[PDB]
């Protein structure tokens, strides 16, 4: 505080503040992309969705409600996805995901679950590691358009976990994107336990040529896939979001502190200069 | 107070903004034609100061155990006046004016405050340990002050949120209600004794009370009392 290291202060934090809106800027364009992409996916998503639901209204028995479909008695493992953010910065999406994949692993402790982890993205990695679980499956490098090509590797291994009987249900833990400011984690069961939508309603009589339990096998894999990319996608909208949000804050928590460093600057200029004339006045007398 | 002294007495004695001593003294110097020291202060301010407190001291014959209050121009802790005074001193308050706008109205400043006691062959190794810890904790808040300022506080490691969550935590504990302050607060007064401060401390920086809202420390007495309003909000 000698009118010259708050001078230094100030362009610092003038500096942190040009770096912040940019980021701010350059994250809405990242978050308008992101969700290009998810609005891209959303006919995929909702094809498969009702395709799904009009397979399971047919294939009604329990008897051939086996492989994927069918509804496990006396679960005794549990799979959990988390996706996060590859990078910080993000505010508190990180914290609030990690929270809530905590508290999860906590009630499926509770009830005697034994719990594995498989994580996209580097910080649910890196907190699950520290905090002891081994991740199970591990992808990181995920961009802001991935590919589900890119997915398969955690995917297939769940799914085959659970075909093998090692995960007796499967969860999936993700950012929903409610609003452009507003966002929340979620949890979402990936044992299918299908929608009697309307489609399940329609009774349009179908043929399956390589047969119904075949392609029964081979469509649930694939709707968790969409499923798990669908999650993986509104989670990159969201951190994207979630960013410009706390980037948001943080240029305004700058340009607070600059104004508030320009006061004890001006403040600290004025006590310099009269000072000076002070000790030149009794100098001079 | 020195006839007292020398006849064996312990005295107790309260002076009340040695400031005024030297404030006084700058306005008689001033009216004196001597040639104003740095801030329109006497030259002969250091003279003045050593000859007033060089008196009060403890000698063989008996003791005085003074207990002075400072007043700071404004904010201001370079002052010639304070200056004078902190090399004269044991045991050192600073009050500030940021901590009293909080409420946290004993408002010491744990970083600004020292005394030559604090050594663990005088005051124990379990408090010197505690109250050491308690600074370096506090030190890493103020480190990180504008980091949770303009960031966050997520950006902050694990170790370090937990520190600076704890470090709040601090913070709100050294708030004690006073029976002179009840009007203020209207909680009564607390007397807390050395051993149950250095208890309650050792306790929160080891970890008990983290799951506490940090809300429950405010004008509380010793740890005890912090975790019965706990029970009691459930």
């Amino acid at each position: 505080p000698s009118s010259r290291e708050i001078k230094r202060r100030i362009r610092s934090v003038k500096n942190v503040a040009q770096i912040t809106r940019a980021m701010e800027m350059v994250s809405a364009s990242k978050m308008r992309r992101a969700q290009r992409n998810v609005l891209a996916t959303r006919p995929y998503a909702d094809r498969m969705r009702e395709v799904m639901a009009n397979l399971t209204a047919r294939v009604v028995g329990a008897a051939r409600r086996g492989t994927l479909l069918e509804k496990r008695e006396t679960v005794k493992s549990v799979a959990l996805l988390v996706v996060t953010p590859d990078r910080g910065l993000c505010g508190s999406l990180v914290a609030n995901v990690l929270r809530r994949a905590g508290r999860f692993i906590t009630e499926q402790r509770a009830m005697g679950r034994t719990v594995d982890v498989y994580t996209f993205g580097r910080k649910g990695r890196d907190f699950f590691l520290r905090t002891g679980f081994a991740p199970a499956g591990e992808a990181t490098r995920l961009g802001d358009a991935p590919k589900l090509e890119a997915i398969l590797g955690v995917a297939i291994s769940a799914i085959n976990g659970f075909q093998s009987g090692k995960y007796d249900e499967l969860y999936i833990i993700y950012s929903e994107f409610i609003n452009t400011l507003v966002q929340r984690p979620a949890i979402k069961q990936l044992l299918p336990v299908e929608s009697p939508d309307i489609s399940t309603t329609t009774n349009v009589d179908y043929t399956y040529e390589p047969g119904e339990e075949e392609v029964l096998n081979s469509i649930l894999p694939r709707y968790v896939e969409t499923q798990i990319y669908q999650a993986v996608l509104e989670s990159i909208a969201s951190e994207h979001s979630a960013r410009m949000v706390a980037m948001r804050n943080a240029t305004n928590n700058a340009k607070d502190l600059v104004r508030d460093l320009t006061l004890s600057f001006n403040k600290a200029r004025q006590a310099a200069i009269t000072k000076e004339v002070s000790e030149i006045a009794s100098g001079a007398a | 107070a020195e006839y007292f002294r020398d006849e064996g007495r312990d005295i107790l004695l309260f002076i009340d903004n040695i400031f005024r001593f030297v404030q006084a003294g700058s306005e008689v110097s001033s009216l004196l034609g001597r040639m104003p020291s740095q801030v329109g202060y006497q030259p002969t301010l250091g003279t003045e100061m050593g000859e007033l407190q060089e008196r009060i001291t403890s000698t063989k014959r008996g003791s005085i155990t003074s207990m002075q209050a400072v007043y700071v121009p404004a904010d201001d802790y370079t002052d010639p006046a304070p200056a004078t005074v902190f090399s004269h001193l044991d045991a050192t308050i600073s009050l500030e004016r940021s901590i009293a706008e909080r409420a946290i109205f004993p408002a010491v400043d744990p970083l600004a405050s020292t005394s030559r006691i604090l050594d663990p062959n005088i005051v124990g190794e379990e408090h010197y340990r505690v109250a050491q810890e308690v600074k370096r904790v506090l030190q890493r808040y103020k480190d990180l002050k504008d980091i949770i300022a303009i960031l966050g506080m997520e950006e902050l490691s694990d170790e370090d949120k937990l520190t600076v969550q704890r470090a709040r935590k601090i913070e709100l504990f050294f708030s004690q209600p006073f029976t002179v302050a009840q009007q203020f607060t209207g909680r009564p007064g607390k007397y807390v004794p050395v051993k149950k401060t250095v208890e309650s401390f050792a306790r929160l920086l080891n970890g008990e009370g983290d799951h506490i809202p940090e809300s429950f420390f405010y004008m509380q007495g010793d740890f005890d009392d912090v975790l019965a309003a706990y029970e009691a909000s459930q």
